[PDB]
């Protein structure tokens, strides 16, 4: 703790001595210009302090290092190296102060897609969607990134990744009250897996999503809608979704409160309602 | 207007209009009096009589609540609009025969 | 009667269940399958680049 | 009352078998990719220092 | 937006640069000399240049461009990089052009196998098959393409994955083809799962499936093969299937169509179709003059 | 009645023998998982070592 | 028995992605070894 | 097809080259002192040759370049890339002829042993074994390799690999009418899970079959086994292998064949047994 705050003492002054090595580059680096080894062990003995700085639980001072080591490694030379080292820097900023870590996992997604691997820079446009998400309020930026990662795994046919950032992507859309994506996504997702006999189970929820958020539009088309569902899928009126959205359609038309709490509580009764469930019917059928 | 024109459907802005049956339109689109035909398919055509109100923005024709149940249409959906002409020799109404019933239960 | 109506419920849920551990189970002895030969390769290559490593080195080292 | 106990627990180790399922699937896609990372590094790697030592000859 | 245009515009200026970077690079050996180093130069930039298109949204000319410099590579004695290049560009021909993405991938496989790896091979005889069967109207060609690759996961002796594609085959091949074949690899797997750790309440189904292959060539045949596997596996004895098969050649021996709709509505309601079981009862009921 | 007992006990007991056998099988996944973390890592440094000693000593003999 | 099969497999996920990272990580570093130090050679 | 056949002709011309390759580079290193770049050469050549080889379906011929590959290249003064060779020219030789197979493995397993690792080994071991009762009936030798490959597994601190090796010695061993090993493993194995919040549902199977096969012997040891068993596992008694057990007993003790046969027939009738189950039940009801 304390002793190892003495030897990341002795590690900011290893980054002084790198600021000496600097200083060679400035100056003595003319007699010496085959040093770029000599560069190269500045770099190493930086990263080597940085995570000095690490133990030392320093965050902010581990990330400066990290930077600073990543910056004065691309050279044009050795690009994966300022990537990782970014990245590390990013880590280190996730906690205590991420917003800088915001900009150098773009340089690092940059750089990636430099690169063409499509795989780590759509993990990383997750890695900001979602550190934004529990850190910011914005969700603009959030939808966007992750529309952009989605589309980048359903490049390489990811399909499985794709289809959850897409669920999440067309809840936040509902709860921002933007309900045409929402229900495109929620078909698009419940016939695709629908069609492989691994995924046929999972479908009658999210048929019961679109179907809820097409009733919060049209009520007229909602009858329509809900039949369409039923004969695409003579096993779905069977499951308890398609006889309680029935019942809450059928209860509807005419202007009976009690019939529809009553359901909703024995609904309830067999399973608890999550956030998103319980919020969308009491903003529903307020009207 | 003779040919057609696209329109937004629109909610009754009255009730009083409500209890008329007119498809309520702004006065710098139609005039009152005027019988149109509303569009949604090539089958589902219908005809309603056009009422001027302050309320109802241009190129939005409203519909109470018993034209949208009677014709299925969705507010905000979109419709051809046109006028129509009734026979007077021929199109005039004699006789109606029609069903009346308690609106509320 | 009601009873029936549950048993039969009862009878869809479990078959549903036994029908997806059917499946699970050839899954994951595939995944299994794939994890002994990537154990295989990965093996292989360390072994090989250590060794020809070690080799060539030592080799280019002392020739001076 | 057992009987609702049944229905409830019955449809819990459902939904908690289908998003095994879901994760399950996602590893076995993961497990592909890497493996043939795994045999281009290979290649690559037993090529250029079979080349390498070749040349030093 | 300014990504896209960019990115395509950089692309045009830098096929532009390795055109003319070949050309000077035929014009420098044959004034200087230099070596190798500008042809492996130009690929590296051509590589680039197709990977940053392939994000710039048009594949065409990106998996053109890898297939280019995969060619130039292979003209410089090397295969490895020139197969792996070809494999990305018919990966990115997928969606673009199905028929170049299968030479690059026919290519690919070829020259991997010819390198001495099968498994690889055999994931590529798969994929060819199924790009093949989802979006062209073709069996036969994957009918061969999975038999291929079963052949090779048995040499390795990757049971499961070999197991899979015989049994894709033979159902395949019952759909359409005759039922020689379906009947032997159906009869071959269940008999190749009576002592499987987790599977050991499996092959019934296969044997089922086997009894109604039995049963569309004639009803004597039919019952001496529900017979056979009634004696081998005991436990299919005893196999609510068994029943159903019992009831319904009774019931089609007296030639009472009634009797056979409502066994099988029954059977229905008991259990879920499977779409496969369905066409096949249809036609046996078809012919029930 | 009967026949439920029977249903139920049957698939109940057959889901349970499934059930424990995947439980031991997992093991075995789980372990050579680690294993081959374990040697990625020894790759890893030991070619990264490697690497950056041979351009010390090429830069050494330039 | 579920739930300890979805945390098991979900430690699993978490260190294969790791593995995966890693690997990749690993097969670029030697691609780019492999072509300076041809670099180097042809310099020779 | 036409494919095999051709790949068959130029795999013989191949051969042909490689044995013109070996003779002309035996001589020139007499002549002229060349070095060794030709053997390699020659290594390389004939592990192509192998390959195409076993391309042909020809896996006798393919093994035959492998091990001649390996043998050469262990002359060169390098093993692991022979172990390679020695391990492919195995499995090559799995079908077909693998009576050669199983002396080129115990020199793959003899050179990794002389190297240290364990895990390969234990391997190659359980692959023998394997090799032996598919193939083989000799079940002295299997129980030997199957022993050596426990003992290594366990060794290295795998006890899960190292359980597997042993419930299979203890199931052969009590099928050769041996219990005491069968017994000594069953007991252990049994004991040795009773913490694990995973194997303990477990604990009791193996229990049932050590008392099943410790009532080989007596009646008065059988009953002391499973008094004690249920002592160490109270809640053994919960399961129906103790009340079956204690049925069978009375049974017996009473010369009551009939009742012993017809519980025996219901318990398969719930749950159906094994071969192993069913013909020790059998040799059981011989007195």
């Amino acid at each position: 703790g304390m002793d190892t705050s003495g030897k990341q003492a002795e590690a900011m002054a290893l980054l002084a001595e790198a600021e000496r090595k600097v200083k060679n580059s400035q100056s003595f680096f003319s007699g010496l210009f085959g040093g770029s080894s000599k560069i190269e062990e500045a770099c190493e003995i930086y990263a080597r302090a940085a995570n000095m700085f690490k133990m030392a639980k320093n965050w902010s001072a581990a990330g400066n290092a990290f930077c600073q080591a990543a910056q004065l490694h691309l050279q044009l030379q050795s690009k994966h190296d300022a990537a990782t080292c970014f990245v590390d820097a990013g880590n280190a900023f996730k906690k205590a102060d991420p917003q800088e870590a915001i900009n150098c996992l773009m340089r690092a997604i940059e750089i990636y897609t430099d690169m063409g691997r499509f795989t780590i820079a759509a993990k990383h446009h997750i890695s900001i969607a979602e550190i934004y998400e529990t850190e910011l309020v914005d969700v603009e930026k959030a939808i966007a990134h992750y529309e952009q990662s989605a589309d980048y795994y359903k490049g390489e046919e990811s399909n499985s990744s794709a289809n959850k950032c897409l669920l999440k992507v067309a809840g936040y859309a509902a709860q921002l009250e933007q309900y045409q994506k929402a229900i495109d996504i929620y078909e698009q997702v419940g016939t695709s897996a629908m069609d492989s006999p691994l995924l046929k189970y999972s479908a009658k929820d999210y048929f019961f999503k679109a179907a809820l958020c097409h009733f919060c539009i049209d009520m007229l088309n909602a009858k329509l809608a809900v039949q369409k569902y039923e004969e695409l899928f003579p096993a779905f009126s069977d499951s308890r979704e398609c006889k309680l959205m029935k019942k809450l359609l059928e209860a509807h038309e005419e202007q009976n409160v009690d019939s529809y709490t009553e359901s909703v509580k024995e609904y309830d009764s067999i399973s608890r309602l999550d956030q998103w469930l319980t919020t969308m019917l009491l903003r529903i059928k307020k009207t | 207007n003779m040919a057609g024109r696209s329109m937004q459907a629109a909610r009754c802005p009255t009730d009083e209009l409500s209890l008329s049956n007119c498809a309520v339109v702004s006065e710098k689109d139609y005039q009152s009096g005027q019988h149109v035909i509303v569009r949604t398919s090539p089958n589902h055509k219908y005809i309603f009589t056009l009422r001027t109100h302050p309320s109802v923005v241009p190129g939005s024709v409203a519909f109470s609540l018993p034209q949208r149940k009677w014709a299925g249409l969705s507010i905000g959906q979109e419709i051809e609009v046109a006028l129509y002409s009734f026979d007077k020799a021929k199109q005039c109404i004699g006789t109606m025969t029609i069903e009346i019933d308690f609106l509320q239960k | 009667e009601t009873r029936h109506s549950e048993i039969i419920k009862l009878e869809n849920s479990i078959r549903e269940l036994h029908d997806m551990f059917m499946d699970m189970a050839m899954l994951v002895e595939s995944q299994g399958e794939m994890i002994d030969r990537i154990e295989y390769n990965v093996e292989h290559a360390v072994d090989y680049v250590e060794r020809a490593v070690s080799d060539t080195k030592k080799a280019v080292k002392y020739q001076s | 009352e057992s009987t609702r106990r049944m229905l409830q627990l019955v449809e819990e180790s459902k939904d908690a078998g289908i998003r095994t399922l879901v994760m399950l699937d996602e590893q076995g896609e993961q497990l592909e990719r890497i493996e043939e990372g795994m045999d281009q590094i290979n290649k690559d790697m037993k090529e250029a220092e079979k080349n390498l030592t070749d040349l030093g000859k």
